[PDB]
């Protein structure tokens, strides 16, 4: 059985039943059954959101290289007002999140379509709706679940790297990759900063502190700039 | 019985001569704990091999490049072509990643003996690893382990201890005279009564700090000598 | 500790602490409200 | 058997190693009585947690002050916050005393009567205020991750880590107060001054700690 540390003993609460189980829990956060049940859904939702976000950022830079993703919320103008879009998103997200939360706390209780009584999701597990949500499932379910959780973890780390690279270099993912490929020995984080007992140098925050959006002055500070190496 | 580290001294109970190069020397009793003894043996082997490599590197470097000081060879401007004036960040990144991988593998081997012998990518590529700190196989392609491994291990630990003492000697000689081991030996051979530890001591030739490209690295001697 | 608290509960120690508290309260009142003659 | 504060001396009879961070340190026998010891355990836990929060906040603000972020020192942050923002100091004091009074009064009456706050008289909540042990209030509110209701050995290890970190944070807060009273600068400023010259920039050369120096 593959593990995050070959030759180590996995935790007792991690028996390898859940997909993506590699015996990684040094803090013992998943020891409780209810906590593990909640964290499983949290990881699945985080994985899917990060996967969609990373794919969207890459496609955004490929299709629109002149638009920075970090500035995408500012330099995008639509006939629909920002407050109207926020209201639409709030209502739709509230509806779907309440339905998902109710399915989590009460399994097999919101599988029925409230509009049409002839549509109902078949019995499933928490975090894996299926039915109308899965019109095509090519391959084994367990193998695909492992692939999904692994791709989701990679995408989560990728989004964190996207944010950090955008705050340190001020460029997109493809732009940062090209900049690093041009001079690999002088573009890493080690080449940009270093800390010693006599001096502590950190890279400057390329993101401006304030952003003017229709006369509102939205503050945009780099994530934990003081703790930057 | 084996010869101890001193005439008339009594070896400790835990030092029965099982390990190579055992002289019953433990004035601090640090080897009383078996787990601590195994960890200290691994640490001694690592120090021995690294010190042997350092001593050989300093000697070969002084022979091939006598115009380059080994103490200041770490500066980017003293690096050979085409690594001269290279970015130290990328170099540190390369070393950190590679050394971190190999040291984590070695550490896991120490925690769980015989559990990381197999290659994680190409299955079937394993090392025999008869004892801790002695992997063998790909690490010994010439096959010198199929014989008296005890005397060879004794030779290795003794040469490593001698190299540890020698490397510290090189460091103090460079910090007190400002020259390499061969240069210090030649200087002492020129006038033994004029160039020795009686007059070279008390002076620290190492500067206060050095500006490596952009950041400054503080430096100091092992003893409070005159800067 | 029980015996020490019992000793502190004796009449002279209790009287000393109580009178020190009462005197301190009166002194602080006269300090923050100097020369009070009438209500 | 267990390590004590002063090696060779037997630990006191009222300290048997059951509590977290037990090293038999009680030369004045302050916690000799069982009820007094229980009260002191809760006091030490509260002190350690408050000191941990204070030390972390002081270190973070000092880090932001050392780099060009505009953060103020810990001994001037209160004045800077009250003057920069239109915040009335007595109003903030009253609000904090109200919230702290409610939380501390509930904790106090739970100490006097264990499990009494679980009756449901506070908005119907019952299991969230039952309390696991003295000074360790488990539940879904104080422990949402459930690290205290799973892997008992890990829970005991975390208890030892918490009490030791709390004691270290208390010593750190005392050090912050003494360093500001002596040198007059921030804690990271003292750390940088010491790293610049450790042989001549310390408490033995500040001119305040040792008056005969
Ligand atoms: C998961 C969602 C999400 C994320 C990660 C971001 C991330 C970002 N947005 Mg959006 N946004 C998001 C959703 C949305 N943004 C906007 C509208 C805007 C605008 C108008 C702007 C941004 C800007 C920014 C950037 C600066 C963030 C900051 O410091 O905010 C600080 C403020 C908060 C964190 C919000 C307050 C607290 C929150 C919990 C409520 C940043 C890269 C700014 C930019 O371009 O900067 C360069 C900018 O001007 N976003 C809308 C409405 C359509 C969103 C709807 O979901
Ligand atoms: C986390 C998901 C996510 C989010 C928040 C965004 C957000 C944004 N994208 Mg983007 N995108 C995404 C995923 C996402 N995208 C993915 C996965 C792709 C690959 C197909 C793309 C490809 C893409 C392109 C090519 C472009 C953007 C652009 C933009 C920006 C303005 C466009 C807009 O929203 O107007 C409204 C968008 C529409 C009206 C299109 C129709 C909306 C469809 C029909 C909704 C489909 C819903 C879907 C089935 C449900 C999946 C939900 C899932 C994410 C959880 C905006 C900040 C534009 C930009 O760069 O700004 C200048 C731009 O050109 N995106
Ligand atoms: C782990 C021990 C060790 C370490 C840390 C070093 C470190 C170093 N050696 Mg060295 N060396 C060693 C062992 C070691 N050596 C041994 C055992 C030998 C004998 C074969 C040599 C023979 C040697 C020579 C002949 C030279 C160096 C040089 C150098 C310096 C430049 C690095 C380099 O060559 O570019 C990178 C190397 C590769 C990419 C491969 C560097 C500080 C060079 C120097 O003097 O710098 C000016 C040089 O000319 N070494
Ligand atoms: C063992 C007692 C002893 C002690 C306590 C000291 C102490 C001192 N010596 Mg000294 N020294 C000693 C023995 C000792 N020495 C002997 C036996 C010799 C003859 C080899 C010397 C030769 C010597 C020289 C040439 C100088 C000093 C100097 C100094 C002073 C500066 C510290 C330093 O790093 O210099 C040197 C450190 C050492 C010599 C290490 C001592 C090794 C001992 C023997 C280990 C036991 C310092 C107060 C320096 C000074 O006078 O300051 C201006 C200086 O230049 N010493
Ligand atoms: C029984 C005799 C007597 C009486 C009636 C008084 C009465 C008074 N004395 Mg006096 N005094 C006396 C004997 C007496 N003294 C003696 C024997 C001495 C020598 C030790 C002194 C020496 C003395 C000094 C030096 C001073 C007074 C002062 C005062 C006035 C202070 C009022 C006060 O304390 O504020 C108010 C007290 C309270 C509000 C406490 C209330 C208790 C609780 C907290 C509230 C409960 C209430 C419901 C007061 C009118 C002071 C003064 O200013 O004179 C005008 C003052 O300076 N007295
Ligand atoms: C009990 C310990 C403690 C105390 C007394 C303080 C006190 C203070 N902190 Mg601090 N802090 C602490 C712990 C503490 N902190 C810890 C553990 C951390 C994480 C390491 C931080 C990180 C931190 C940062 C980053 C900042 C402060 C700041 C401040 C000052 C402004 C008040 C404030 O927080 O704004 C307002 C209070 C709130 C926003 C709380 C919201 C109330 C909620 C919504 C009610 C529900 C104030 C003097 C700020 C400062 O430096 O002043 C300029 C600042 O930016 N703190
Ligand atoms: C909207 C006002 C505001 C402003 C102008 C700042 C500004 C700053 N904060 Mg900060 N912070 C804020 C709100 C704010 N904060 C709030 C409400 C919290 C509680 C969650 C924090 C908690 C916080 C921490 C823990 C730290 C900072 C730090 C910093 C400094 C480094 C840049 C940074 O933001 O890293 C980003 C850090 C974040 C936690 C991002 C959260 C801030 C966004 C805008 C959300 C706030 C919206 C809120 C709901 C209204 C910087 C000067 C760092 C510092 O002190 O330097 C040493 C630091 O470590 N802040
Ligand atoms: C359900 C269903 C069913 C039916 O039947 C059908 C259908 C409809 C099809 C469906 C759907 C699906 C979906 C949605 C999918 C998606 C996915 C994704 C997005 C993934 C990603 C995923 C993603 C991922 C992993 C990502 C990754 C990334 C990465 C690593 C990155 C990296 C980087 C960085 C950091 C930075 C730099 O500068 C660059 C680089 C270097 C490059
Ligand atoms: C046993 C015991 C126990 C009992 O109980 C007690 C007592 C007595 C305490 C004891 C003893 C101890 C001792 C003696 C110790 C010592 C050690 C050492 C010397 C080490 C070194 C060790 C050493 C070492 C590792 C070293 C290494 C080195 C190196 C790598 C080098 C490198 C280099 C080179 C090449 C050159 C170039 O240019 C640079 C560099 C980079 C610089
Ligand atoms: C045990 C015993 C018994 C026997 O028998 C005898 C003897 C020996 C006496 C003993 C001992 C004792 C001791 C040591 C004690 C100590 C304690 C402490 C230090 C505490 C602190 C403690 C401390 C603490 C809490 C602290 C806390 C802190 C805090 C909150 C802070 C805050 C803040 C901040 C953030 C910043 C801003 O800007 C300001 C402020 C606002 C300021
Ligand atoms: C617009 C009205 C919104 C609500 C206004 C404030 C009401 C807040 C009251 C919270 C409910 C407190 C009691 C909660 C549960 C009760 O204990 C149950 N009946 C159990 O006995
Ligand atoms: C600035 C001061 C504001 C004072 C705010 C007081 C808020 C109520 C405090 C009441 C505490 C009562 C504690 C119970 C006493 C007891 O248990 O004996």
């Amino acid at each position: 059985r593959p593990l995050w540390l070959p030759g180590s003993t996995p935790p007792a609460h991690l028996k390898g039943d859940l997909p993506g189980d590699f015996g990684f829990d040094p803090l013992g956060l998943g020891a409780n059954a209810e906590s593990l049940k909640w964290f499983k859904e949290s990881e699945l939702v985080h994985s899917r959101w990060a996967m969609a976000a990373v794919a969207g950022i890459l496609v955004q830079e490929i299709v629109r290289p002149d638009v920075f993703w970090y500035n995408a919320g500012k330099e995008v103008e639509s006939p629909l007002g920002p407050l109207g879009l926020l209201a639409v998103e709030f209502f739709l997200m509230h509806w779907v999140e309440v339905r998902r939360w109710q399915d989590l706390r009460k399994p097999g209780s919101v599988d029925q379509d409230p509009i049409f009584s002839q549509y109902k999701l078949p019995p499933h597990e928490v975090g894996y709706p299926g039915g109308v949500f899965a019109p095509f499932i090519p391959g084994d379910l367990a193998e695909l679940k492992v692939k999904e959780i692994k791709n989701g973890r990679l995408a989560m780390l990728a989004f964190v790297g996207f944010v950090m690279a955008a705050q340190v270099t001020g460029k997109g993912p493809i732009a940062a990759l090209q900049e690093h490929l041009a001079d690999p020995w002088g573009t890493t984080i080690f080449s940009k900063a270093a800390v010693v007992p006599g001096q502590a140098v950190a890279p400057p925050c390329k993101i401006p502190a304030s952003v003017s959006y229709k006369g509102i002055e939205i503050p945009t500070p780099c994530f934990l700039q003081g703790l930057w190496p | 019985d084996r010869k101890l580290w001193a005439p008339g001294v009594v070896a400790p109970e835990y030092l029965k001569g099982d390990l190579a190069g055992d002289y019953g020397w433990d004035p601090l009793g640090l080897g009383a704990d078996p787990t601590a003894l195994k960890w200290y043996r691994q640490s001694e082997l690592q120090h021995a091999r690294w010190a042997m490599l350092g001593v050989a590197g300093v000697l070969v470097q002084e022979i091939v490049k006598p115009d380059v000081y080994f103490y200041e060879a770490g500066l980017p401007q003293n690096l050979p072509e085409p690594f001269t004036n290279i970015n130290m960040g990328g170099l540190l990144a390369w070393e950190f990643i590679l050394m971190h991988w190999v040291e984590v593998r070695r550490w896991q081997d120490y925690k769980n003996f015989g559990s990381v012998n197999e290659d994680p990518i190409f299955k079937g590529n394993k090392v025999p690893n008869p004892e801790m700190g002695y992997p063998g196989g790909i690490f010994d392609p010439f096959g010198f382990s199929k014989g008296n491994l005890k005397e060879l291990q004794t030779k290795e630990i003794k040469n490593g201890r001698l190299a540890m003492i020698a490397y510290m000697a090189f460091i103090l000689q460079a910090q007190a005279t400002g020259k390499g081991p061969l240069a210090a030996l030649s200087a002492h051979l020129s006038n033994p009564f004029g160039n020795n530890i009686l007059k070279n001591i008390g002076t620290c030739t190492v500067p206060h700090s050095v500006d490596v490209q952009g950041l400054t690295i503080p430096l100091t001697c092992l003893w409070p000598g005159s800067q | 500790m029980k015996d020490f608290t019992t000793y502190l509960s004796t009449a002279p120690v209790i009287a000393t602490i109580w009178f020190t508290f009462t005197a301190g309260l009166l002194i602080e009142i006269n300090r923050y409200f100097p020369d009070p003659l009438v209500f | 058997v267990r390590p004590v504060w002063f090696p060779g001396n037997p630990p006191p009879a009222h300290l048997d190693g059951s509590l977290a961070g037990d090293y038999g340190f009680d030369p004045l026998f302050l916690g000799q009585e069982p009820q007094t010891l229980k009260w002191y355990v809760q006091a030490e836990l509260v002190h350690g947690r408050f000191a941990m929060l204070g030390a972390a906040g002081i270190i973070l603000t000092s880090i932001g002050a050392k780099v060009g972020l505009g953060f103020p020192e810990w001994y001037d942050a209160g004045k800077v916050v009250v003057e920069k923002n239109n915040i009335d100091f007595p109003t903030l004091m009253v609000i904090q005393f109200y919230l702290m009074g409610w939380a501390e009064t509930k904790r106090w009456y739970d100490f006097k009567n264990p499990g009494s706050q679980a009756d449901g008289s506070f908005l119907g909540f019952t299991e969230e205020f039952k309390g696991l042990e003295n000074g360790y209030p488990g539940g879904r509110f104080f422990d949402p991750m459930g690290l205290s209701r799973g892997d008992a050995a890990k829970y005991q290890e975390y208890k030892q880590k918490e009490v030791k970190n709390g004691r270290l944070a208390m010593i750190a807060c005392l050090g912050f107060a003494a360093q500001y009273a002596a040198t007059g600068k921030g804690p990271l400023d003292n750390l940088a001054d010491h790293l610049a010259d450790p042989n001549h920039v310390n408490f033995a050369t500040n001119g305040v700690s040792i008056p005969i120096a």
